[PDB]
């Protein structure tokens, strides 16, 4: 019988999203918080049905507050005072399956070092803007850090080139990590 | 600035609680966590940061709602994870795999075969070669690292530097508790 990790952060901060919080099975993410929308939201479809149990409301709303009150409260008292911490986005892209020209496929661009957690992703093909297939799932991870996650449906042709452009959100710091067809896989 | 209100559960397959900790921290410094022999808050940083994470520790002391919640934290863990639990931790999705040729790196060799693997869960996979039925490269790392897609699929990949003869056969074996049998795929210079 091995053991295995429920993760439950709420984080929040000055700037956009205020607040947050991501739960994770070990290294995945099972839910995100939508304060907005007063709801858990699945990661995935299947988790669906879970995402809809709110027996821990007030715990949430206890420990959303409070960490607001530390970003109010505190924090203006300690601006100056100690360097504030931040880590540059790296970003890296790659194909969700294995590269086959002609044949349906998707981008994946995965960002980590991800602090604050401020972030815009945006995808190109041929310095093309183009909009990607969902949202950005940003999560947290162990050691008070998050990632994220982006999504590009496409159909690779043997000229394509795509970026994936990330913005450590309000002109902090851009990241860029380009994609090309290589060593594709042998078509029938 | 960036604050922290983090819980964790650790339980095992089965759903019993091991253990439980909830923990503030401020400008990604871990200030003070719950401490169940002492039933209480305290601090954990004793740098600069020392008086802020006694200042938080007092403050969450002396909320007697918080104080029962956590000491009810094994329970709860239990009970929250209890609807879905058994599903995350009894979940697998078997691994597809394809071998093909590759631009070699990092070798003498003329060719490199690549084996991909894609859409697996858990991330635990063992690729191994055989080349006409036995096997090679015995001193590589057949536990291989995997790279999250983010959805709760991974992939990786397993390469093998070779000079090709015609009547030779590569075997790409993997071995994932996803699937009940170890998945082969055949390579062979006239394919
Ligand atoms: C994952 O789940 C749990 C997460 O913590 C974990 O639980 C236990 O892990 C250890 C089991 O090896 C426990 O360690 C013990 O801690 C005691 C308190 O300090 C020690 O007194 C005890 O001493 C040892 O006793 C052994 C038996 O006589 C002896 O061989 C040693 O020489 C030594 O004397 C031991 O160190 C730990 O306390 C437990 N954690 C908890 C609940 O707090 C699980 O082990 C882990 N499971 C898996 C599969 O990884
Ligand atoms: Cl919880
Ligand atoms: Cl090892």
């Amino acid at each position: 019988l091995q053991n295995h990790t429920f993760l439950h952060t709420v984080y929040c901060q000055d700037g956009s999203p205020s607040v947050g919080l991501s739960e994770a099975y070990d290294e995945d993410q099972l839910f995100f918080f939508d304060f907005s929308q007063n709801t858990r939201v699945p990661r995935l479809p299947e988790f669906a049905d879970w995402a809809q149990e709110q027996g821990d409301a007030p715990a949430i709303l206890f420990d959303k507050e409070f960490c607001e009150w530390m970003i109010q409260q505190i924090g203006p008292k300690l601006d100056g005072k100690i360097p504030v911490s931040r880590g540059f986005p790296i970003a890296e892209v790659f194909t969700l399956k294995p590269l086959e020209f002609g044949k349906p496929n998707t981008l994946v661009c995965f960002v980590s070092n991800l602090f604050p957690p401020m972030l815009t992703v945006n995808w190109q093909h041929h310095s093309v803007p183009v909009e990607g297939f969902g949202p950005t799932f940003v999560s947290a991870v162990d050691g008070l850090s998050f990632q994220a996650f982006s999504y590009l449906n496409f159909t690779p042709e043997p000229s394509d080139i795509f970026s994936c452009i990330v913005t450590h959100e309000i002109d902090r710091y851009t990241a860029i990590a380009y994609w090309v067809p290589r060593n594709a896989l042998p078509s029938d | 600035f960036v604050a922290h209100v983090e819980s964790t559960c650790l339980l095992d397959d089965a759903g019993t609680p091991k253990d439980f900790t909830y923990c503030i921290s401020f400008n990604k410094d871990l200030l003070t966590c719950w401490d169940p022999e002492e039933n209480k808050m305290a601090p954990c940083e004793f740098g600069v940061l020392n008086s802020l994470a006694n200042v938080l520790s007092q403050h969450l002391n002396q909320k007697d709602t918080l104080m029962q919640r956590l000491r009810n934290g094994l329970q709860n863990c239990a009970t929250h994870t209890q609807p879905f639990w058994g599903s995350l931790t009894n979940r697998t999705r078997p691994p597809s795999v394809q071998v093909a040729k590759t631009t070699p790196f990092n070798t003498r060799e003329p060719v490199m075969l690549a084996c991909y693997v894609w859409g697996f869960y858990p991330a635990e996979v063992t690729i191994t070669w055989r080349k006409n039925g036995k096997l090679v490269m015995p001193h590589s790392s057949a536990h291989k690292t995997a790279q999250p897609n983010g959805d709760w699929t991974y992939q990786t990949l397993s390469h093998l530097a070779l000079t090709p003869s015609y009547g030779d056969t590569y075997t790409c074996v993997v071995e994932h508790i996803g699937a009940p049998e170890p998945i082969l795929r055949d390579w062979t210079p006239g394919l």
